[PDB]
DNA sequence: GGCTTTCGTCAACCCTTTGCTTATCTTCCCT
DNA sequence: AGCAATTTAAATAGGGAAGATAAGCAAAGGGTTGACGAAAGCC
RNA sequence: CUUAAAGAGUCAACCCUUUGCUUAUCUUCCCUAUUUAAAUGUUAGCAGCCGCAUAGGCUG
């Protein structure tokens, strides 16, 4: 829905890598509104294990388990642009 | 790409207001020069430079004399004259509200550098003076000199210290181009060859005459180059500027 | 053998009476 | 139950008086802030 | 680990008294405020009488 945002100074002077940047990106950052009702927003049920959904689910997690292997031969540059296509396409859907 | 830390409005009084021997008032940039490695040796942040700046200061005294201290007998072995007042030494002092700002290279969160600055200065001591209050610490970064600029107007309002050099000597330059002197740094005289009555009995140590520099107080935000403003350890036994001489 | 107390020793000025700097501000533009 | 119209011009000038004085007293204090050297009891 | 480290300036108070800022003034002349126009918005929510009604109807 929407990306996080870091008002830190010394990460937004510093923090350049993919995960080394990610490691920085808090709940603080837009997500956590005003927190108060925080345990009933963590108290969930599990109503979705489905036939399907679990079948969708079990593909395409084997699909990604299969294809990252060549995810680690990319470069920075590489992952943060399939990144923005994949989130791209995922708000597209 | 740099970045700093600001401590706005350091009330701080009791201040040692002896600089040196011909200089009595505002301590010099060795004193946060000082400051600065020592918060590197507590709080283990290693700090480049420290710019500081003057809001509030007034030495202690009227305008020709400098109100001395009440000295306490102290001493060992002058028991029996303790009774009388004890003999006054001299040493000025003042109080002052001054602004810091530190360079440091940091890899953490802001908020624990914040932690690890307020947690120094609680213990810290500017000049000889206890640290009355201070402004919680805020971090900013100049990563171009647009954003110099920032966290040079971001310790707005402070008259901060710009070196003008030396041209022919002190007291000369000081009635002439009427500039203020202050303790750049020391002059090496002597080894010293006894270290049992010292801090450390490993550090070497010598006695010391203080070199001074001519220096102009100028707003920071009139100050066209940061640089200029932030004074660091310089590999002279003295201290300087980033920028040089002020021009 | 230092060691700690108290008493004696050695001096002598030509002053002057605020500024130092002086504060972090909108044109294009299209949504 | 809100509606109250538009432009246009607002004075040119001449003067802002000098002459007097602006006290003389008397006060304005010091009191502590001495470290080396030298006798001289004392562990 | 910052000419680091450390330090009680205390006290006291009679500014007095005196007073002549008076004097004379010409503001003054001048002149076009002119011309319009729907108050509309239903502009009123009444008078009796048929009734227990301050429910509901009728009469003009």
């Amino acid at each position: 829905h929407k990306k996080g945002l870091v008002e830190d100074p010394i990460y937004r002077a510093t923090k350049t890598m993919f995960t080394e940047t990610l490691q920085c990106v808090n709940v603080n950052g837009g997500w956590f509104n005003y927190g108060d009702n925080i345990d009933e927003c963590y108290k969930i049920d599990t109503s979705f294990i489905t036939d399907t959904y679990v079948k969708q689910l079990n593909r395409y997690r084997k699909k990604l388990l299969a294809t990252k292997h060549i995810w680690f031969t990319l470069g920075e540059d590489q992952k943060i642009a399939i990144l923005q296509e994949c989130r791209v396409a995922l708000m597209l859907g | 790409m740099r970045k700093f830390i600001i401590v706005k409005n350091v009330k701080v009084d009791g201040i040692n207001a002896k600089s040196s021997d011909i200089t009595v008032g505002m301590p010099p940039a060795t004193t946060f020069c000082g400051l600065g490695e020592t918060m590197s040796i507590k709080t283990g942040i290693v700090v480049k430079a420290v710019s500081y700046g003057s809001v509030k200061f007034e030495v202690r005294g009227s305008r020709f004399n400098t109100s001395v201290t009440k000295f306490a007998w102290q001493d060992r072995g002058n028991g029996g004259k303790a009774n009388n007042n004890s003999p006054i030494q001299p040493k000025p002092l003042a109080d002052g509200v001054f602004t810091l700002c530190f360079e440091v290279e940091w890899e953490d969160c802001a908020e624990v550098l914040v932690d690890k600055v307020t947690n120094f200065i609680n213990t810290a001591r500017i000049a000889g003076g206890t640290i009355a209050s201070f402004n919680k610490p805020f971090v900013k970064v100049a990563k171009d000199a647009e954003e110099l600029a920032s966290v040079k107007n971001a310790m707005m309002p402070c008259y901060v210290v710009v070196d003008c050099g030396v041209e022919v000597n002190i007291f000369e330059d000081a009635v002439n181009r009427k500039l203020q002197p202050m303790v750049n740094g020391y002059k090496k005289l002597e080894k010293i060859v006894d270290n049992k009555h010292m801090r450390d009995k490993f550090t070497p140590a010598y006695l010391a005459t203080p070199t001074y520099t001519m220096i102009g107080y100028k707003m920071v935000s009139n100050v066209d180059n940061f640089d200029q403003a932030l004074w660091q350890y310089g590999e002279n036994t003295k201290v300087k500027t980033i920028g040089g001489i002020y021009n």
